[PDB]
RNA sequence: UAAGGAGCGAAGGAGGGCUAGAUUAUUGAGCAGCGAGAGGUGAAAUUUGAUGACCUGCUUAGGAGUAACAGAGGCGAAAGCGCUAGUCAAGAACGAAUCCGAUGAUCAAGGACGUAGGCUGGAGGAUCGAAGACGAUUAGAGACCGUAGUAGUUCCAGCAGUAAACGAUGCCUACGCUGUUGUGGUUAUGAGCACGGCAGAAGAGAAAUCUAGUAGGGCUUUGGGGAGAGUACGCGCGCAAGCGAUAAAUUUAAAGGAAAUUGACGGAAGAACACCACAAGGAGUGGAGUGUGCGGCUUAAUUUGACUCAACGCGGGACAGC
């Protein structure tokens, strides 16, 4: 029946932390925002699928609210000259997504990979553990 | 205090595709026309061809991007910023064995806009043959990038930007590389790779 | 996780609120959410070690999960009264008792707290009961020491 | 006593290669010598490709791939157990791995 | 609510999980053309019958 | 001349100097949206945020770098060299009926180059980070880990002269088994020439292994049981840091000397196995009173062995006398 109203979602997803954050077409303006560390308590639980799951259904809800239908997805870790695999957490936003109503339109491997790069943190030896 | 009620909806619209509308933008209500032009102008977007045309599922490869330039009413209308190639393809596309041909190349519209270019192609190996590689000479590869400027240049420089947008929708500049370069060596994956928009005129 | 331990209530003619630091506690694993199956009594002369060496007062395995959990004390008292009784930190309305430090687990309920009162008069009133969140006493010279909505 | 022909490494017929950083621990290692393990992973999870299929708005789509390339120095590679120790005969074999995902 | 699907079993595969307490099994539907692959806990014969919540979710390692 | 140098033809290469451009990325500022946390770890604290962080837009300013392709691939005397065009000299190899005719090998003294870190002067200053300062951990950490931070790290003109500067294998020139795979030219399409990788064999060697086979070919460097010692005195270079070259007295039966064999050990890796292991299930012990053993204290004496499994109703140890 009605048509679809796009909104876009950005997700961060590093080894400490993930971050969701809901804007229009623009990006420009945004709509919701959360983090895995807003709804936890421990630190080591900021990265855990669970704090994800939790901080997703709240960004849901108001985009529920604001009037919203689908949703196109851009994805991301941290990129530059440190890391560049999508950390625990990212996989399980989407999944959440689609169990509240929300059609999905596309989805976008977004990390900022360096044609050549600056140097790394850590020294020539590296952390010693 | 609910800032979210007190917002206005323009809708988007676009020249020289299939799809004439393609979504909506949010702003905070404001008094004076100048206002409204001082915060929608100079925003951009992006869509993908699979979006703004009827097309075969394959074309999903492709994104063009449009800078908002005009309001009339509901209603703001945006124009041509530049092409690009999704990054599932480009990763995709690179493989062990074989050479990549690279270039960057500068032209000018009729309009008077200035835009770079970037293109790629790769090595191919024959049937028939046992070797477990098919790299290219580097002489060979200046060969090759050296037609592919002059196919560019023939194509592209000093062309209206109607005329641009449907050669890059209808992909004839990697059609014709594959074709005129196919005697130097043979080749794959011809495509340009990235337009974008370096220097507008000051105009009114 | 940082809790404080604090009493709260209308105190009249007290001078120190004194607390054991033993605490019969509710905990809930941090890895798995589920809660303790029984109550866990922490004591400040409990003495465990972390796998790092360092000292807590509660070492506990989660049953689901088998991830560590681990409770220290910290005693917020200004002083020892008698040398056994840890006198709790007067702050404005309310006594600072202790801070308990969780890692692995959140507490989620302290069930009680045995108190000891010292009045202004010098008297000691030892392991007092609260009746629905009162206490009162009267000594031989008429002096009344109370607590009431006690929380 | 010299354990290995190739000095454990690719280098052959030159002086100096570029180096590049340990993905877990951010030493240097010469390029060369840097264990290589290779990584195609779908953007999404096996355990969501039913969902995706009432969730999407087009009549068929293909999930997204991402690529990489990751290098590890020697004591990493060892203690993440993408190479083990082997017997003085074994030590000889030469056989290409799997690409991970 | 009360949704339920029935499905019988044709093939089981591998004892699986932490002390190898489940079963990796082959379940077709008994009304719809669907095949799917389940993890089940309890002793298992071939040509049972099962009832399940979801017609879709799936153990795709198979 | 299957000795050298000069020259011709077509072609190949991250070899070098210069000129003009480039896609991203990391920081910093401006402005806009949003309204509570971000960072970091095995786990945390220093630390930063309502003077609006984080994240998402648009603008800009700088200084480094050239990912993936990318290899038992290429080039260079070695040290070393990876974006794109244009420009300037010289070199290596190959093809062939070009020219001159012993012009040659190796080398004390003498001369030129030499990663990085360092020093003298100018330019500049993104990222990283000796020194210095904190937060944790520990008996103590001055260290490892985290926050922050300076000299340096980049460029031009020079000084310096060391590296596990290693394939730990000097340079010319010989004689020498097979199969396979590369790179660049040429081809009667059969093959060759230069530069490589790999796998056997035969010989060799204390073995491990083989740049190590055969041998009165030529020339230079260089060692003579451990220590003291690459140290003292003198001398030469250098702005300094230092470097080059190099002794005695004294002490001692071997030397963490070399490779290979068997054990013991490890805080390794890989397969197996078991309700005196676990997972999924039963009954308890740990709390009370009492019975009994062990430590501690007392006493005239409270006699004594045994201490992870594999000490503690154990010593056939239920003692009024025995
Ligand atoms: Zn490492």
């Amino acid at each position: 029946e009605q048509r679809l109203n796009f909104a876009l979602l950005f997700i961060k997803a590093t080894k400490n932390d993930t971050i969701i954050h809901a804007t229009d077409l623009t990006g420009a303006e945004t709509l919701a925002k959360s983090s895995g560390g807003s709804k936890v308590k421990a630190h080591r639980d900021e990265r855990d699928p669970y704090a994800a799951m939790l901080a997703t259904q709240d960004v849901a809800a108001v985009l529920k609210e604001k009037g919203y239908n689908a949703v196109h997805i851009k994805i991301r870790g941290k990129g530059g000259n440190q890391s560049k695999i999508i950390g625990p957490g990212g996989s399980t936003v989407i999944r959440t997504m689609m169990r509240s109503e929300f059609k999905l339109g596309r989805v976008e491997d977004v990390t900022p990979v360096a044609t050549d790069s600056t140097r790394k943190k850590g020294g020539r030896r590296g952390r010693r553990l | 205090k609910d800032s979210f009620l007190k917002k206005e909806k323009y809708n988007l619209r676009i020249e020289n595709f299939p799809v004439r509308e393609v979504g909506a933008t949010l702003v905070n209500k404001q008094s004076t026309v100048a206002a409204l032009e001082k915060k929608l102008v100079g925003r951009v977007f992006e869509a993908n061809q699979g979006d703004i045309t009827t097309s075969d599922s394959a074309n999903c490869y492709r994104k063009f991007s449009f800078k908002i330039d005009s309001l009339a009413g509901t209603n703001a209308h945006a124009i041509f910023n530049g092409m690009c190639l999704t990054s599932e393809k480009i990763k995709g596309m690179v493989k062990r064995g074989l050479t990549l041909i690279e270039g960057v190349k500068d032209v000018v519209t009729k309009e008077g806009i200035t835009l770079r270019i970037l293109t790629i192609a790769q090595s191919k190996k024959e049937k028939n043959s046992t070797k477990k590689t098919a790299y290219a000479k580097t002489s060979v590869v200046k060969e090759v990038r050296k037609n592919i400027f002059r196919i560019v240049d023939n194509e592209l420089n000093g062309k209206d930007i109607e005329q641009i947008v449907k050669k890059l929708q209808m992909e004839t500049v990697g059609k014709e590389i594959e074709k005129e370069c196919q005697k130097i060596i043979p080749l794959q994956n011809c495509h340009v790779l990235k337009v974008k928009v370096v220097k507008r005129p000051v105009k009114e | 996780m940082k809790y404080n331990v604090y009493i709260e209530g209308t105190f009249s003619g007290i001078q120190s609120i004194m607390v054991e630091q033993v605490y019969p506690i509710t905990i809930k694993c941090s890895g798995c959410n589920l809660v303790h199956k029984k109550d866990v009594i922490l004591s400040i002369d409990s003495i465990n070690y972390t796998d790092k060496d360092e000292k807590v007062n509660l070492k506990v395995k989660c049953a689901s999960c088998t991830r560590q959990m681990y409770i220290l004390i910290k005693s917020m008292a200004t002083e020892l009264y008698e040398e056994k009784f840890y006198c709790a930190k007067k702050e404005d309305n309310r006594y600072l008792a202790s801070q308990l430090q969780g890692r692995g687990c959140y507490i989620e309920k302290i069930k009680d707290a045995n108190i000891h009162v010292l009045s202004e008069k010098g008297r000691i009133y030892p392991d007092i009961v609260f009746d629905e969140g009162y206490w009162r006493e009267e000594d031989n010279m008429n002096n009344t020491s109370s607590i009431e909505d006690f929380n | 006593t010299k354990k290995r022909s190739n000095n454990g490494r690719s280098k052959k017929n030159r002086g100096h290669t570029r180096c590049v950083r340990c993905e877990h621990c951010s030493a240097m290692v010469p390029n060369d010598k840097a264990i290589k393990k290779f990584v195609v992973r779908s953007v999404i999870d096996a355990a969501s490709l039913d969902d995706l299929k009432i969730a999407t708005i087009y009549e068929e789509y293909e999930v997204p791939k991402s690529y990489y390339k990751l290098n590890y120095c020697v004591s990493c590679a060892v203690h993440i157990k993408l190479v083990r120790v082997r017997s003085r005969w074994e030590r000889k074999i030469r056989k290409e791995q799997r690409v991970s995902a | 609510s009360e949704e339920v699907y029935i499905g019988e079993v044709l093939q089981t595969l591998e004892k699986t999980g932490p002390g190898g307490g489940l079963t990796m099994c082959q379940v077709q539907l008994k009304d719809q053309k669907r095949t799917l692959y389940r993890a089940i806990m309890g002793p298992i014969a071939v040509g049972d019958l099962v009832a399940l919540l979801d017609c879709e979710r799936e153990h795709r390692r198979g």
